[PDB]
């Protein structure tokens, strides 16, 4: 028995109603649960039998059932909310899960502040050289960074990871690195982070010329 | 109040052996099932096998029926899952849950690899209102480390980015904290990593 569970992850605001979605291959019954997931945390019950609110859990989670769908309702989303939810059905063996909803606290548009670092000179004595790029207090999570190198549009030779929403602001941040071996990174002049969002009315660049104190 | 622990977890060779341990306190595991689920990178939760301690009836997932055995101790109110032929896909952090499951344990995480452990080097982001600076951490395994700023007296304003797998299989993650610019030549800012799995702790010091 699958459970195929929609939206994959949805932005909301304080007091929001939020409607989570899951639909089971075959009948299941009321042989449903939700699951809340926070990061690093253990997973925790929320609704049992579909439609029962489980002893603890906040009067503004519900369940309901109409046939092979299943619905989790928040009536009025409150700041501790935001996480992970996941639906289970427990009719059969092996009982199953959704892929799961992210819920996120949706916030005003905030650009990025940017930060380009030369490699360290304890990295570049190794041999290898890392440019990193880093973007601060944005929102939302879109955001385009492009390495250049001597004007030279870069692809293929940089990794980046992205923050989950700060708990006090609700940004994010980004981090992105451009690694090079010593002998290609002392070929090239300027080094390049072009960064790109909704908040910038248009592209933002730093720099740095290799070297330069 | 309800609790389940879970314990056993590490690094482990392919095609090895592992034994996961699940306490019980606040209940007695004889009046219920017990069951472990697990969570690999991007796989979602995936139910492995369930327990009946009081006649130890078991039950599998088809992708660890005959490698995986689920036992359970009633005079230890503990329950046990041994892994046997483990696979790359048998990355996960396994949860233990009794029966709708309503308490988990916080999770153990296993690893299925043939790459050896390795801490860290860690290199300054030195700085250039406000001012970013911070510390990268390169080249670990396997995961996690933890990042504090000048040992836990710093949290405002720190963002630790996730881990990324670069080619090599080596893990890398960065930290970077704002702080004020007329802080910079006379504030000392330190970034303490630990690497707990290669017993490898480093305080770097990052200066203008």
């Amino acid at each position: 028995i699958q459970m195929t569970q929609s939206p994959s992850s949805l932005s909301a605001s304080v007091g929001d109603r939020v409607t989570i979605t899951c639909r089971a291959s075959q009948d299941v019954n009321t042989a449903v649960a939700w699951y809340q997931k926070k990061p690093g945390k253990a997973p925790k019950l929320l609704i049992y039998s579909a439609s029962f609110l489980e002893s603890g859990v906040p009067s503004r989670f519900s369940g309901s059932r109409s046939g092979t769908d299943f619905t989790l309702t928040i009536s009025s989303l409150q700041p501790e909310d935001f996480a992970t939810y996941y639906c289970q059905q427990h009719y059969t063996t092996p009982p199953t899960f959704g892929q799961g909803t992210k819920v996120e606290i949706k916030r005003t548009v905030a650009a990025p502040s940017v930060a380009i670092f030369p490699p360290s000179d304890e990295q570049l004595k190794s041999g290898t050289a890392s440019v990193v790029c880093v973007l601060n207090n944005f929102y939302p999570r879109e955001a385009k960074v492009q390495w250049k190198v001597d004007n030279a549009l870069q692809s293929g030779n940089s990794q980046e990871s992205v923050t989950e929403q700060d708990s006090k602001d609700s940004t994010y941040a980004l981090f992105s690195v451009l690694t090079l071996s010593k002998a290609d990174y002392e070929k090239h002049k300027v080094y390049a982070c072009e960064v790109t969002h909704q908040g910038l009315s248009s592209p933002v660049t730093k720099s740095f010329n290799r070297g330069e104190c | 109040e309800v609790q389940l622990v879970e314990s056993g977890g590490g690094l482990v060779q392919p095609g090895g052996s592992l034994r996961l341990s699940c306490a019980a306190s606040g209940f007695n595991i004889k009046d219920t099932y017990i069951h472990w689920v697990r969570e690999a990178p991007g796989k979602g939760l995936e139910w492995v096998a369930r327990i009946y301690p009081t006649n130890g009836y078991t039950r599998y997932a088809d992708s660890v029926k005959g490698r995986f055995t689920i036992s359970a101790d009633t005079s230890k109110n503990t329950a046990y899952l041994q892994m046997n032929s483990l696979r790359a896909e048998d990355t996960a952090v396994y949860y233990c849950s009794r029966w709708a499951m309503d308490y988990w344990g916080q999770g153990t995480l296993v690893t299925v690899s043939s790459a050896s452990t390795k801490g860290p080097s860690v290199f300054p982001l030195a700085p250039s209102g406000t001012a970013i600076l911070g510390c990268l951490v390169k080249d670990y395994f396997p995961e996690p480390v933890t990042v504090s700023w000048n040992s836990g007296a710093l949290t405002s304003g720190v963002h630790t980015s996730p881990a990324v797998l670069q080619s090599s299989g080596l893990y890398m993650l960065a930290s970077a904290v704002t702080v004020p610019s007329s802080s910079l030549g006379t504030q000392t800012y330190i970034c303490n990593v630990n690497h707990k799995p290669s017993n490898t702790k480093v305080d770097k010091k990052v200066e203008p």
